[PDB]
RNA sequence: GGCGACUCUCUGGUCUGUAACUGACGCUGAGGAGCGAAAGCGUGGGGAGCGAACAGGAUUAGAUACCCUGGUAGUCCACGCCGUAAACGAUGAGUGCUAAGUGUUAGGGGGUUUCCGCCCCUUAGUGCUGCAGCUAACGCAUUAAGCACUCCGCCUGGGGAGUACGGUCGCAAGACUGAAACUCAAAGGAAUUGACGGGGGCCCGCACAAGCGGUGGAGCAUGUGGUUUAAUUCGAAGCAACGCG
């Protein structure tokens, strides 16, 4: 596996960048593990924050199917 | 006499629901676990799930029901047998629902049984 | 036994009808190793079948078996602190066994004086889809279908 | 001790690198002061879910339990009190020194390389394995239970007893401090061999299951118990005594 954020050289994850965050959630809406996505620990923290901010303002869903 | 309808899969250790309702959730006939004069452990068998599902299906056929949209909500005891029984008429399971709390310990569950 | 299945011993077919199926019955009916008495009863009972009906006794007898022989039986099973009579498919070998046993058992409980008559009369009752050995086959099925839940 | 949705406000520490500055300014620390899970307590709120007590239903010889149905305090909030836990790594703090191997968290430097990436080195955590050494053994092993030095706390057979008395603290519950008489010849630790388990695994035997025929009921024979007798001779007692010597 390889980290999307380390490989592409992304050092900051916007909550508003929806299309990026859709790569790291399930069909149902649940945040995908590091085992599946292969992302780094530091980015997985930054990502998770971004997901949770997105869900607050209805950019991403809590639960959906 | 409505064409389309719903059923609602929600399964635990030994509890499952699948009532026959309309598109807007107005009831017509009902299936959930038993209902059929079965009692005790027999009530939670996969066999008894079939006979509950058939009996609610044949109740709804008389209301001109042709198709049943069913949900998905985790695995359990007698869920697959209940679908097989409903495929006497034939239908689909498109939707996927859930009964889970978004907190681990949203409400505090009752204490573990010492048995 | 623990080791495995065992070689099931074979019986010879019989000096009139040429029937393994009916030599077995002599042996079910036999008491104290008196095979002569059981042969005599059988053969006498089959005469009596042929006179009353007109058809071949063997035939009526094999018609009778079909009605007596069960297909499903319950089996006692302790699970927790309550018994669940579980339904099981009867093996082809065991079907005959339960067939003949019930025929011979319920034959002996009839009110006719002689055994040859009791056997004959019971064989005819099974062919009529009534009697005691049939009612037994009905009652085993009722219990099996009542506990159809289990598998 | 603990801390897990999100956001903002205020705020503490740690790590890395750099060495411009300070120039032993350090370590430990009785008493003291503070913080301190849960339960508990006070006042005022709140109360979905859960649920001591309590009630009912079962279960059972009984069942003031386990299981079921309810359910009060409490669990939550503010402020105050309490100051204890197997508050555990059952391992005081500081410092140095003493093979390796491999994960992982947050950094740093340096390779060929455009980065990504790979590789080497390195600091501080966090794990696993394992040298020497240590250990009663189990085990510990650069996150030492090794080798050293400093300072603090604590132990001195088991009971009696964390009790009594006194004292301090506390609204109370109680906490802390803490004996003796008397009594025993053991309490203990680790490991070993067994046996056992309503532990696990694998097997076997008319052990069960599948069958067939009995015994237990009757009369009688026989042995035994008991009772009786002048004596009812002695011996055999679950299986493995009782048509046994
Ligand atoms: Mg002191
Ligand atoms: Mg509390
Ligand atoms: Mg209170
Ligand atoms: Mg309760
Ligand atoms: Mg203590
Ligand atoms: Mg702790
Ligand atoms: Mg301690
Ligand atoms: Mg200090
Ligand atoms: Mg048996
Ligand atoms: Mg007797
Ligand atoms: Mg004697
Ligand atoms: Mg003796
Ligand atoms: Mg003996």
């Amino acid at each position: 596996k390889v980290c999307y954020f380390t490989s592409n050289g992304i050092t900051h994850i916007d909550y508003k960048d929806v299309d990026l965050l859709k790569k790291f959630v399930s069909e149902r809406g649940k945040i995908l593990p590091r085992r599946v996505t292969g992302t780094n620990a530091k980015y997985q923290r930054k990502l998770t924050a971004a997901i949770k901010r997105a869900r607050q303002m209805a950019l991403l869903p809590y639960v959906s199917g | 006499n409505i064409e389309s309808g719903i059923a609602h899969i929600r399964s635990t250790f030994n509890n499952t629901i699948v009532t026959i309702t309309d598109t807007h959730g107005n009831a017509i006939s009902w299936s959930s676990a038993g209902a059929l004069g079965f009692r005790g452990s027999r009530k939670s068998t996969p066999f008894a799930a079939q006979m509950a599902a058939e009996t609610a299906a044949k109740g709804s056929i008389e209301h001109g029901l042709k198709t049943l949209e069913v949900t998905v909500k985790g695995p359990g005891s007698g869920r697959e047998a209940a679908i097989r029984a409903l495929q006497a008429a034939g239908l689909e399971v498109t939707a996927i629902r859930d009964v889970t709390p978004v907190p681990h310990n949203g409400c505090r569950p009752p204490k573990r049984r010492r048995v | 036994p623990r080791k495995g299945p065992v070689a099931k011993r074979d019986v010879l077919p019989d000096p009139i009808y040429n029937s393994k199926l009916v030599s077995r019955l002599i042996n079910k009916m036999m008491i104290d190793g008196k095979k002569g008495k059981s042969q005599t009863i059988l053969y006498k009972s089959f005469d009596i079948i042929k006179e009353r009906t007109g058809n071949d006794a063997m035939e009526v007898f094999e018609q009778a078996l079909k009605n007596i022989m069960p297909v499903l039986e319950v089996k006692a099973r302790r699970v927790g602190g309550a018994n669940y009579q579980v339904p099981v498919e009867v093996r082809p070998e065991r079907r005959t066994t339960l067939g003949l046993r019930w025929l011979v058992n319920y034959a002996r409980l009839r009110g006719e004086k002689t055994m040859e008559e009791r056997l004959a009369n019971e064989i005819l009752d099974a062919a009529n889809n009534t009697g005691a050995a049939v009612k037994k086959r009905e009652d085993t099925h009722k219990m099996a279908e009542a506990n159809k839940a289990f598998a």
